[PDB]
């Protein structure tokens, strides 16, 4: 009768899914909640500079 | 939390009195006392003279 291309016959998978995600590249900044600049300026007085 | 002061400008007016007691010997002159001492402006002269 004929020839017929591969994707004109319905598939059904015989194949078992496994979606495995990798883990994404992320980046650390330097953070910090008083700086020892800060520190030194919270006190009231200082004797060097007095 | 804040722990930074919070900080303002002040003008500070005072008086530098130094009375200063002195001997005068042959060939040299000698302190035998510096009182020094830092005496407040008052309020008729910051208005009236300073400013």
């Amino acid at each position: 009768s004929h020839q017929l291309s591969r994707a004109d016959i319905t598939t059904v998978s015989t194949f078992i899914d496994l979606n495995i995600t990798m883990l994404e590249d992320h980046e650390f900044v330097p953070l910090e909640v008083y700086t020892r600049h800060e520190i030194k300026d919270s006190g009231l007085l200082d004797y060097t500079e007095v | 939390e804040n722990i930074a002061p919070y900080k303002f400008k002040a003008t500070m007016y005072y008086k530098d009195v130094t009375v200063s007691q002195v001997w005068f010997g042959h060939r040299y002159s000698q302190f035998m006392g510096i009182f020094e001492d830092r005496a407040p402006v008052p309020f008729e002269e910051v208005i009236d003279k300073i400013n």
